[PDB]
């Protein structure tokens, strides 16, 4: 959990950077793992088939991305299509389909929480840079100057004058 | 028949890709499109949603003043490209939108950017423009890929559009220069601790109505910001709750400042005739002689466009009276048509949209240089009030009978003679220009018609004394008039 | 001003709700009426009807602080009757009447 | 009635005198109108000099009496 | 001289403040503080804006290669049956909504195209995300 | 209160008086004299757009091609403009002269017959400032504005009449156009009325300031008041200057905007003459009279 949260209070940038590479580093592995069923089944000669395939239009590694970027962003284009005689395939796909959707889902779930943390702006009070020290209504008192920026108000504010001292 | 970006001449032939990429014909132009496209999708939602504390600060990035006038001329030869390419295509078989629309869209990109710069000008904050510094890069990348893709074909100056796209790299190359002064004059992207500027006294002031002199150029130049003021006025009457405390430089005592600098450097000059009338009219010279001669400038530059009006319609009314009126492909390289200077000026439609633009810029010239002489005459009338009243605290009282008299007469003084020197130094524009003006005019008759048009223009002229001669008898008109109404 | 040589321009005086608890937290539902006891140790202690007028320095503020049950949001009403507004020697009329059903409250018996 | 018969009188002499005098150059549409323009311009700042002229005199006048005025004896300073 | 409004908006003209420079975390917030209508302007804009600008690199690449050409058998196309711009929009806004159409598919043999696919799926997931945000 | 002044202002500032003012003119000029003066208003700038017609006709046939015939009535109608100018100039100075001399004969006769209660109940000095400075307008600026008003507004709308005429879809154009520049019009109208009433009130207390200081040497010397005055000449200057400014800058902002449209009346009118030409064999003398 603690390693969860820690990416969810980065910068833009860096959030950006880290959901664009796993993306990416997402898309590159079913890349590799669709390559691997390739080599099984699907050689880099065609032979003119005979032999009924499972992953049609797959005759290199690159098709292979193109069938890993096509399928986990749901896009599902039909010139590359995964058909029967190949059961991993099935399975990986059933796996590859449930991470896709959550890994989205949990990197927009960031986004929500991003906009929603990102529009605090809390450091937007004014203050003095030394105390005063004066008379007020006939006796010696302490005093200060307080301010705020924001356009806003701020709602039910609280003032604490806490001395701290070594006593 | 299609209607794609280039013409299906030869069945799409042009549209190949062989013999160099980029030195086929269709795609440089497409690359083109790439840059100010990119523009406009990067910054619509960001106009869209600016679409207190700033408010009231109508700051500037430095060097404004310049890419005003800059985004002006592109615009300029950028619509003037959208003419030369529909007049090239006009002959041709197929369509050839590629001739105008990527300028029709440049000239949409040329806009939008303005818009941008102004909308991200009300507010301090110069890191929203790098979308436009990344886009004027790879504006001038591929304008410079259009010259040298002609240059390797050398087409000359023989058509009108290799002189626009020489001059378009050296616009664009300005932007860049303008655009990276602001780099080193502010550091706020490549440096740790920017150097910002704060606004004017004047901006900065609660009780301003006068910020004019302070404007983004556009509304400089057409007094846009007037708008709210003429409006709010319609309704509740003008006092001094809405006009208030004029600006530090406007006011007058910073005008006698100048002025005692003036008379302090022309009496260190030449003290041997000491507050000499020909003293006081060097002082007011250079004192003022800048804004002077910028209205004197602004005015010459206004005669000028004023003169080519009907050295325009004098096109259109010709190529009418041609008989045949055929149109002049005749010049052309790598099968695509070019037109040339020779008939691009004489065709109509471009000659009328040309006028249109020269005109506008006339009639905007012309008010900008009646408005610094106009500024300038109150302001040395404030500047020139105030030294009287400083001669009236320490004039001497003497000779009472002889000083009775003159209160009258300096009363009257700073009435009229005041009054009437402004009218001079509003007018002197006018009395700078007149002469080139009239010179030029003449001269442009002989030209038009021949001899008959001097014997024309000398009748014209001639009206002149009669207008000196009736004026001397209005103004003794006048003094008999008020000696009697006086009496009455 | 103040008796020690400087004066303040926006100086803030803050009486309570006068609430028999004296705390400045109120439940309502159906409207009801806040009065304010001035005392000795009050602004108001030598507040005339000559000073009633519109042309006076004396703004009074009543911030309403409350949140809402359905989004936990927090709401800021702000008030500034000024001495303009409120007339000196009257009084509210009955703003709640009493019927077999429920309780009713007139709200247009407020400006009455 | 000068400044509203001067540009109609020199338009109508130039198109008079034009072929009357010399008909070597045929009249056209295109050098007829482009005279036409430049005279309707040209007519104001011909009877606006003319007042201009006559400000430049009488402001000359005015401020010469102003540096004759500041040179009068005015009152000394302390010391 | 008044100092709070009776109505409630209290407005006070704050002047005589610092230049406070605004980064791009504050436009996102006024982003969603934007009303229905304003919202669903800018979003159909921004989308149709990044729909275009795609529409305008796919056919740019497209003609780069040569299949705006008519390909006789050899010249493998990057992009299967593309032949007018409007051909090259039906494919961008296919890529950039997941919707897929296959006919008109993208294919090996070019690198950029491949590029561009990709780097579409990034950009368009996260403006789909952050247009999510917004309305929510 | 303040509420009904300022109604009152507004009601009292849109009130142009046109019926006022007309009620003036027509009862002092006379029924025979301004139906005389509006005849030569009308016949000159008639004669003035037919020979501006006659040119453009003329010159079309010589492109073409009676050119020394018809050069005549060229001269003869040139005559009977210029006759028209010296007929239309005098009868206005004419008219203005005879208006101010009954005007003036009947505020007399009125005046010298008023109540010797009206005399102690108004400020004799008010009454004299609205006699004597009010007809001194009236007789020396009033004919002059309206000669050259008559002549601009019959020479603008007969100018936009040509445009119609050689471009029948012009008026397609002419209507957005005209009610914009009508309504800068307004909002200028009811602005520049009371910045002249303020620039002259304004202007006339520095004036008064300048003639009590030059008074009053001795004893504001005497006093040391002079910081003080120095800082009230500025002040009192300061409020004079920027009457003047505004003025001018809303002047300029009325200006600017008609030549703008005035520009876009050249394109909208030549634009179309070309593609009207073209196709409709129209006369080159038609779209250059059009266009000048
Ligand atoms: C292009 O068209 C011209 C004109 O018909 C022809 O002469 C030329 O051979 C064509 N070129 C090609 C490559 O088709």
């Amino acid at each position: 959990q603690d390693v969860f949260t820690t990416l969810v209070d980065l910068k833009w940038p860096h959030t950006l950077l880290i959901f664009t590479m796993s993306f990416l580093c997402s898309w590159l592995l079913f890349a590799m793992v669709w390559w691997l069923i390739a080599f099984a089944h699907g050689d880099l000669a065609p032979g003119e088939g005979t032999n009924v395939p499972c992953v049609t239009s797959i005759h290199s590694f690159s098709s292979a991305f193109l069938f890993s970027i096509e399928v986990q962003v749901t896009i599902g284009f039909g010139g590359r299509m995964v058909t029967e005689e190949c059961p991993l395939a099935i399975l990986i796909l059933i796996v590859q389909n449930i991470v896709g959707l959550m890994i989205n889902a949990i990197m927009l779930g960031c986004i929500f929480m991003k906009t929603a943390q990102a529009h605090r702006r809390a450091e937007t009070l004014i203050f003095s840079k030394h105390a005063v020290i004066t008379l007020r209504h006939g006796r010696l008192c302490f005093m200060l100057r307080v301010g705020d920026l924001r356009k806003s108000m701020i709602i039910s504010a609280t003032i604490h004058m806490q001395v701290v001292r070594k006593t | 028949m299609p209607l794609a970006f280039c013409g299906t001449e030869n069945h799409s032939a042009a549209y190949r890709v062989d013999q160099g990429v980029l030195n086929n014909g269709c795609f440089v132009d497409a690359l083109n499109v790439v840059p100010h496209v990119f523009l406009l999708f990067i910054t619509f939602p960001i106009l869209f949603i600016g679409w207190h504390i700033h408010h009231s600060t109508w700051l500037h990035f430095p060097g404004h003043n310049l890419r005003w006038i800059l985004t002006f001329i592109l615009l300029f030869v950028l619509v003037c490209e959208i003419a030369e390419g529909i007049l090239s295509d006009g002959v041709t078989e197929s369509r050839h939108l590629h001739l105008y629309m990527p300028a029709g869209m440049a000239f949409m990109a040329a806009i939008t950017s303005v818009v941008y710069y102004h909308n991200i000008e009300t507010s301090n904050f110069p890191k929203l423009l790098i979308a436009l510094l990344i886009y004027w890069t790879l504006a001038f990348i591929t304008k410079t890929i259009k010259f040298v893709k002609f240059y390797d074909h050398a087409i000359g100056f023989s058509q009108l559009r290799f002189c626009l796209t020489g001059l378009l790299v050296i616009l664009y190359g300005m932007l860049l220069l303008v655009e990276v002064n602001v780099i080193r004059v502010r550091r706020y992207i490549f440096f740790k601790t920017p150097r910002e500027v704060k606004p004017p006294e004047d901006l900065q002031d609660l009780g301003v109505r006068f910020l004019q002199p302070f404007v983004n150029l556009l509304s400089k130049g057409t007094y846009w910001w007037m708008n709210a003021f003429i409006k709010t006025a319609h309704k509740k009457p003008i006092d001094l709750r809405a006009i208030a405390k004029l600006p530090i430089a406007m006011r007058a005592l910073t005008n006698y400042q100048r002025l005692c600098v003036a008379f302090d450097a022309q009496a260190r000059k030449d003290t041997q005739s000491p507050q000499g009338a020909r003293a006081i009219w060097r002082a007011l010279c250079h004192a003022f002689g800048r804004r002077l001669i910028l209205s004197s400038t602004f005015r010459i530059l206004a005669d000028l466009l004023g003169f080519a009006g009907p050295l325009c319609i004098f096109g259109i009314v010709d190529h009418l009276g041609k008989e045949n009126h055929v149109f002049q492909p005749k010049t052309q390289f790598l099968g695509v048509y070019f037109v040339s200077s020779q008939e691009f000026l004489g065709n109509a439609y471009v000659l009328a949209v040309l006028l249109f633009l020269a005109l506008l810029l006339q009639r905007t010239f012309l008010q900008a240089s009646y408005y610094v002489a106009i500024e300038t005459g109150i302001n040395l009338r404030g500047a020139i009030q105030t030294k009287i009243y400083n001669k009236i605290m320490h004039m001497s009282t003497s000779n009472l009978s002889m000083g009775e008299m003159t209160a009258g007469q300096i009363c009257n003084l700073v009435a009229i003679d005041t009054n009437q020197l402004m009218w001079f130094f509003f007018l002197c524009p006018n009395l700078w220009t007149m002469p080139v003006q009239i010179i030029v005019g003449v001269i442009l008759l002989y030209y038009i018609l021949g001899v008959s048009a001097l014997i024309g223009a000398a009748v014209i002229i001639l009206l002149a004394p009669v207008q000196y001669f009736v004026a001397t008898k209005l103004s003794q008109a006048q003094r008999t008039t008020l000696e009697h109404s006086n009496e009455r | 001003t103040s008796p020690e040589g400087e004066v303040v321009p926006l100086h803030q005086v803050d009486i309570p709700m006068e609430n028999g608890v004296g705390g400045n937290s109120i439940f309502l539902v159906a409207p009801l009426i806040i009065y304010h006891v001035i005392d000795s140790n009050s602004p108001l202690y030598d507040l005339a009807p000559s000073d009633l007028h519109h042309h006076q320095d004396l703004e009074i503020i009543v911030i309403l602080e409350g949140v809402v049950e359905t989004t936990g949001i927090t709401t800021q009403a702000r008030t500034s009757y000024l001495a303009d507004e409120i007339l000196w020697g009257q009084r509210f009329v009955p703003i709640v009447a009493e019927e077999d059903g429920r309780y009713s409250v007139d709200y247009s018996k407020f400006g009455n | 009635f000068m400044n509203t018969a001067i540009p109609i009188a020199a338009v109508l002499i130039t198109f008079v005198g034009h072929v009357s005098f010399f008909k070597e150059s045929d009249l056209s549409p295109s050098v007829a109108f482009a005279s036409l323009s430049l005279f309707h311009i040209l007519v104001t700042p011909l009877f606006l000099l003319s007042s201009v002229v006559r400000s430049t005199v009488k402001a000359l006048v005015s401020v010469q009496k102003l540096s004759e005025f500041l040179s009068s004896a005015e009152i000394r300073e302390e010391q | 001289a008044r100092f709070v409004s009776k109505k409630g908006n209290c407005n006070v003209a704050h002047k005589n403040i610092r230049e406070q420079g605004r980064f791009l975390q504050d436009v996102f917030t006024t982003l969603v503080d934007l009303k229905w209508p304003h919202t669903l302007l800018i979003f159909t804009m921004s989308f149709l804006c990044s729909w275009l600008l795609f529409a305008m690199v796919w056919w740019l690449i497209a003609f780069a290669h040569g299949d705006l050409a008519p390909g006789e058998g050899t010249n493998v196309p990057c992009v299967t049956s593309i032949h007018s711009f409007s051909s090259a929009f039906l494919f961008s806004i296919e890529v950039q909504v997941t919707i897929g159409f296959g006919g008109r598919m993208v294919t090996e043999e070019c690198p950029l195209a491949i590029l561009i696919l990709i780097v579409q799926n990034i950009v368009g997931l996260m403006i789909n995300a952050i247009m999510l945000g917004c309305i929510f | 209160s303040e509420e009904d002044d300022n109604l009152s202002s507004v009601l009292h500032q849109r009130a142009k008086i046109p019926w006022r003012a007309c009620t003036k003119y027509l009862s002092s000029a006379g029924i025979l004299l301004l139906s005389l003066l509006v005849f030569s208003q009308l016949l000159k700038h008639m004669v003035l757009v037919a020979i501006d017609y006659w040119l453009a006709k003329w010159t079309d046939s010589a492109l073409v091609l009676d050119q020394s015939v018809y050069a005549m009535v060229f001269t003869l109608l040139c005559s009977l403009g210029i006759v028209l100018c010296l007929v239309t100039s005098v009868t206005v100075e004419w008219t203005g002269l005879k208006v101010a001399k009954r005007l003036h004969r009947s505020l007399l006769n009125r005046i010298i017959l008023a109540p010797m209660r009206f005399f102690e109940t108004t400020p004799l000095g008010s009454i004299l400032n609205r006699f004597s400075s009010d007809c001194n307008t009236i007789d020396q600026h009033i004919p002059s504005t309206l000669e050259c008003l008559s002549r601009s507004t019959l020479l603008c709308v007969s100018a936009l009449t040509v445009i119609s005429y050689v471009t029948p879809v012009f008026l397609v154009a002419l209507l957005p156009l005209a009610v914009v520049c009508y309504f800068i019009q307004k909002y200028f109208r009811v602005a520049s009325r009371d910045l002249q009433q303020l620039d002259d009130t304004t202007q006339l207390p520095l004036v008064s300031h300048f003639a009590e200081t030059v008074e009053g040497l001795t004893t504001i010397r005497a006093f040391r008041y002079e910081a003080r005055f120095q800082q009230k000449l500025l002040e009192y200057t300061d409020s004079n200057n920027i009457a003047s400014l505004f003025l001018t800058a809303a002047n300029r902002w009325l200006e600017v905007c008609m030549e703008y449209i005035g520009a876009c009346v050249v394109l909208i009118a030549a634009a179309t003459s070309i593609s009207n030409s073209l196709h409709r064999e129209l006369s080159a003398g038609l779209v250059g009279l059009g266009l000048t």
